[PDB]
């Protein structure tokens, strides 16, 4: 049948150490445990996310080493395998959840009403725990500073590329540096599905751990055990638990591509409160778990043993107003004096000359009055500046440079691409094949 | 069974007979071991050795014959013995968290003489199946790298033990076995739920490349043929399209071949593939003798003249163009500047001239002598064929991009012939590549910027049959001004009738046409066929071409000169003198001439193997550009 192999890791001692770390850990630098404070904060319906730090876990390991008792190197176990430790930590959080200390505040929560209505009928006359959960659990990659402080090296936070991601890193926690190109809308993904049964017993719950599932449509309760054909199950959306899901694509930076090659791309999946952290056009450093997609359905047979892949995201590090500060900056620049000439001159300091052109580009940067006259008359305040002249006079640096100053600007060129008049009403977007 | 163990014993004896392989195993092992111990690191060598078939031939003729003739029954026994030896060497323990599950077995590679097993994608037939072969060719297409599952590990609750399932495929192993459905087990033998534990399983990278025959060796009236090679593990991404490669592997059949439930048909045959063991590129490593000779030849005063004259010794004259080509070979230093800009370091040359003036025989020479070169013809090219094309990946199913001529020659040269005969829609694309050195693709949901840093040498003809001196230069050349501004040196060459020139050039041509290759008799036709013997062993003064290639490589990779003030003083005076004069030049002078002087000075500085730009470099650049623009020679 299925042969058996011996592996050093045992999850019992790991669970014991997680339980010890949640209670014992204190920030050495409020007093007391670091995480039981934020758990109490969560219990008051205020915090929606729980973020664990592996620097903190190393701190607990270092405390135990100061005591001298052996440890299970939890930090390495998390790095090598992280899809199971999420469930372990969720169970550990569920076991030690503090009581609501203040402001219970039950107002109109449908799930709350359902759960409260369950109690009376069940007691007067076991469900999946994830239904009662609200917090989301995320890991935080290691820090080189803390690592160098205690050696031990580091692998999870190293800024790899899309190309350096081999098949040997699957099932681990890694970090990838790139630029975000495409981001999709937020849609709900089912986690626990509740079916209502023709006043037969009560609603049944099923968990979904894949991208594809099958409805139950058969009532198995004790009262529903009667033989008469009676009807299948109907889904109830209100008693079911959903989640926010988003998918993005990250592309390799031009600096890291070798000569003669084409850049690759990677897929990122994000669930929870971390959704909407990434937008198109951002250069970011994303940490997560690298997992194999099932690739099932059609065109799975031809591949046979070939799989897709994706990255479950858990952390985001983006590389890069009226206040008294900006109220004083303008006064400082006024006291500086020579605003006109200096403003014109500092525009593209590489190019020497054409100072009147630089004066006019300033006037183009500012806008004239747009006054809406009655009876339909309108007058424009925008500026139309054309610059003619012989080739090789710095024609096309001046322009590009002006685009930098104003955020709202587009550099459109000749017939290589059609963007000036592309006010088209048809868009064959591959995702859905409908017009936009 | 017994034969397997006997062959393992034979290979084990072979391994301790020759101690070199045992030393290489230890070197790789100690490197990998002491690399992981460097916590303050500044990467991992694969488990693969290269053995020579020759030594095995003297050791055991039977085993060598078995490997060459019946690889599928002699390679797996050898790999197990190599793994056993490697395991015996590693005395130090490695109680790693997850390396215990994945052993990464050692593999083998071959070299030496293959005899009659050295073939090409055309001479490979059904007689060579299940044999060890080597094929020479050019890579055309590659597939995307995907991960493939080899072993899955599952954890069982209520018991605490693990269970593993193994997977095999036709392309994975050399022996046919019962296939696997690649579905993860969900139920234990006792019915306990099983949970898949990624991070303990095994995945291997997989790629497929296509190797085509060299078009120069094809028979008359026939198109070149191609074959498919599958690469795995550590052989991935060692080749790129356009490369010339030699792949050693096992020629194998696959599938059912229409002898099955499907209808009987004469059009259905079997599918053939190669499981590549080794890939060899057909970078010239330099010894100390070569470097010492280069440094000794650098100090000679008239080195630029010798280097320029050594180019194309079968062309009479055209000294200045040959100097310009040499300066192209040793490009300038590229400067990365703020605002996301870069000053180009490439030198671009255009040649306009009369018919039969040896314009096209210099492009062909540049194709051969340079490290990377791509040939293009005006009328037989398209815009989508120069920048990139949207295609599909059959093996995996996505939509991808395929490189064109310009982007395939990154850090190389592109030689375009009949440049004026190119259509306008075609000529816009080359404009962008000449200006930004980048390609923008915004088609079919693929939004990408591609790097293309190539040097352009081009040849064209005037509007009429021959150059006219009684008409303005712009009337003679049909090319637009915007395109014409992007060339550093424009050379107008004219054939003038003179008796002494004719007497010399006719003598030179007649001397050239009377050359006999060594080993050929008079009247014996040249047998440019090689008789299917592709290779014997499978892996005033002028200078020889390979020495020139070594010189160019060393100069490009070892010296980066910087500009100096005293050279700038010469450059500025030359620019000011040239700008303010009434001489009628064949091309207008603009503010981009200064950059051309700087680039030519940098190239001449590289030629001298020096780290600074001197006054002599500025003088040489000035003389070259004065000849180009004026003809004052
Ligand atoms: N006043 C100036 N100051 C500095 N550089 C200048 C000046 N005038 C021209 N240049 C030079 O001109 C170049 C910038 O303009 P460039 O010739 O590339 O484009 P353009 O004027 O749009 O012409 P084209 O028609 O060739 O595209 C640089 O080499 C720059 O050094
Ligand atoms: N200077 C020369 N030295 C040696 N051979 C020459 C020379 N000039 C021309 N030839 C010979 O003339 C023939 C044609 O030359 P080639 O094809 O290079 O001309 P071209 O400039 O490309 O012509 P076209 O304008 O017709 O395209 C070749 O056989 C070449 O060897
Ligand atoms: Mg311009
Ligand atoms: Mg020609
Ligand atoms: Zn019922």
């Amino acid at each position: 049948a299925l042969p058996s192999i011996q592996l050093p890791v045992d999850y019992n001692n790991l669970f014991n150490e997680i339980t010890d770390f949640l209670v014992t850990f204190k920030q050495d630098t409020e007093k007391g445990p670091k995480y039981m404070a934020m758990l109490q904060k969560v219990a008051n319906r205020e915090l929606n996310s729980v973020i664990i730090d592996l620097d903190d876990i190393l701190q607990y390991q270092n405390e135990k080493f100061l005591q001298g008792t052996q440890a299970d190197d939890l930090v390495s176990a998390i790095q090598q395998n992280a899809n199971h430790f999420t469930e372990l930590f969720c169970r550990a959080i569920d076991n030690n959840m503090p009581l609501p200390t203040k402001e219970i505040d039950y107002k109109d929560d449908v799930l709350d009403v359902i759960l409260n209505q369950r109690r009376l009928r069940n007691e007067r006359m076991l469900f999946p725990p994830n239904l009662t959960r609200r917090y989301f659990l995320y890991f935080k990659p290691l820090s080189q500073n803390c690592a160098r402080r205690y050696r031990k090296k580091a692998i999870s936070s190293k800024p790899l590329s899309v190309r350096q991601i081999k098949g040997d890193f699957l099932g681990q926690l890694i970090t990838v540096r790139g630029i975000i190109t495409r981001v999709s809308d937020v849609k709900p993904a089912v986690e626990v599905i509740a079916y209502t049964c023709d006043q037969c017993g009560y609603e049944v719950f099923q968990e979904v751990n894949s991208r594809t599932f099958t409805p139950l449509s058969e009532c198995t309760s004790e009262e529903c055990s009667q033989n008469q054909t009676k009807g299948q199950l109907f889904m109830s959306t209100r008693a079911s638990k959903f989640s926010a899901f988003q998918e993005c694509k990250i592309q390799e930076l031009s600096q890291q591509v070798p000569v003669g090659h084409i850049p690759r791309s990677l897929n990122i999946h994000v669930n929870g409160t971390l959704v909407r952290s990434l937008s198109p056009g951002d250069i970011v450093d994303v940490t997560g778990i690298f997992l194999p997609a099932p690739y099932t359905g059609f065109k799975a047979l031809k591949a046979g043993l070939l799989t897709e892949t994706y990255l479950e995201a858990q952390f985001v590090r983006q590389h890069k107003s009226l206040t008294s500060d900006v109220e004083e900056r303008v006064m400082e620049l006024i006291t500086s004096g020579d605003v006109y000439n200096r403003l014109a001159k500092s525009i593209a300091p590489e190019i020497y000359g054409n100072l009147d052109v630089k004066k006019a580009l300033l006037l183009l940067l500012v806008g004239g009055v747009d006054k809406r006259v009655g009876d339909g008359m309108k007058i424009r305040g925008d500026i139309n500046v054309c610059l003619m002249g012989d080739p090789g006079v710095a024609k096309s640096q001046l322009l590009k440079a002006i685009c930098k100053i104003s955020p709202r600007g587009v550099y459109t060129t000749g017939k290589g691409s059609s963007g000036v008049g592309l006010t088209a009403a048809v868009m064959k977007d591959p995702v859905t094949d409908e017009m936009i | 069974d017994a034969v397997f163990g006997d062959r393992v014993r034979r290979f084990q004896e072979f391994l301790d007979t020759f101690t070199s392989y045992r030393d290489s195993v230890r070197s790789i092992q100690v490197y990998n071991s002491n690399n992981a111990a460097n916590y303050n690191d500044d990467n991992i060598l694969p488990h693969r050795i290269i053995i020579s078939l020759d030594d095995l031939r003297e050791f055991d003729r039977s085993f060598w014959s078995g490997i060459l003739v019946e690889p599928a029954y002699f390679i797996p026994p050898a790999e197990k013995a190599l793994t056993d030896l490697a395991d015996s060497m590693d005395d130090v323990p490695h109680p790693n968290a997850s390396a215990v599950s994945s052993r990464h077995p050692w593999k083998l590679s071959f070299k030496g003489s293959f005899g009659a097993h050295a073939l090409s994608p055309r001479t490979l037939t059904a007689q060579h199946l299940n044999k060890l072969v080597s094929v020479e060719g050019i890579v055309t297409k590659t597939s995307l790298v995907r991960p493939k599952l080899i072993r899955s590990v599952h954890y069982a609750a209520k018991t605490g033990r693990f269970h593993y399932r193994d997977y095999t495929d036709a392309t994975t192993t050399l022996t046919t076995r019962i296939p696997t459905p690649a579905i993860y087990p969900t139920e234990d033998t006792e019915g306990n739920k099983l949970t898949t534990e990624y991070g303990y399983s095994t995945f291997i990278d997989h790629q497929r490349i296509t190797v085509q025959e060299m078009p120069e060796m094809a028979p008359a009236g026939q198109l070149p043929r191609s074959i498919d090679v599958i690469l795995d593990d550590d052989l991935v991404d060692k080749t790129k399209p356009g490369d010339r490669v030699n792949v050693v592997g096992v020629f194998k059949s696959l599938g059912a071949g229409g002898m099955n439930q499907s209808n009987s048909n004469t059009l259905i045959g079997f599918k053939t593939l190669i499981l590549g063991n080794t890939v060899y590129p057909l970078r010239q490593m330099l010894t100390d003798f070569d470097i010492r000779n280069i440094n000794k030849l650098s100090k000679k005063k008239d080195i630029f003249d010798i280097l320029s004259q050594s180019l194309a010794p079968s062309i009479y004259g055209h000294d200045h163009i040959k100097k310009a080509i040499l300066l192209m070979l040793m490009g300038g230093v590229e400067k990365n500047l703020e605002n996301g800009s870069h000053l180009r370091g490439d030198i671009n040359i255009l040649m306009v001239g009369d018919p039969s003036t040896a314009k096209s025989q210099l492009l062909r020479f540049v194709l051969n002598t340079a490290s990377l070169a791509i040939a293009t013809t005006g009328r037989g090219s398209s815009g989508v064929g120069l920048t990139a094309a949207v295609t599909t990946d059959r093996e995996t199913g996505e939509r991808r991009l395929e490189a064109g001529a310009m982007v395939l020659a990154d850090r190389g040269v592109v030689c375009i012939d009949e440049f004026d005969k190119m259509t306008d829609v075609d000529r816009v694309a080359i404009h962008e590549v000449m200006e930004q050195q980048t390609v923008t693709i915004a088609k079919a949901g693929i939004h990408t910027t591609l790097n293309a840093r190539c040097s352009v040498i081009a040849a064209a003809n005037p509007v009429f049959g021959q150059y006219d001196v009684n008409r303005d230069p712009h009337q003679n050349i049909a090319l637009p001004d915007s395109l014409l501004s992007r060339f550093d040196l424009l050379f107008v060459v004219t054939d003038d009738i003179n008796e002494i020139r004719d007497r010399s050039i006719s003598e030179h041509v007649l001397r050239t046409h009377r050359y006999l290759p060594p080993g050929y008799l008079e009247g014996e036709p040249v047998r440019e066929r090689l008789n299917l013997s592709l290779a014997v062993g499978e892996d005033p003064k002028l200078v020889t071409i390979p020495f020139l290639r070594k010189y160019v490589q060393y100069a490009k990779e070892r010296v980066i000169p910087q500009l100096t003030q005293e050279a700038i003083n010469v450059i500025v005076k030359n620019y000011t003198d040239l700008r303010n004069d009434d001489n009628t030049k064949k091309s207008p002078i603009t503010a981009r001439t200064l950059e051309t002087l700087i680039r030519l000075a940098t190239a001449h500085a590289k030629v001298r193997l020096s780290k600074t730009v001197n006054k002599v470099d500025a003088k040489v650049a000035a003389n070259l550009l004065r000849f180009a623009l004026l003809g004052e020679d």
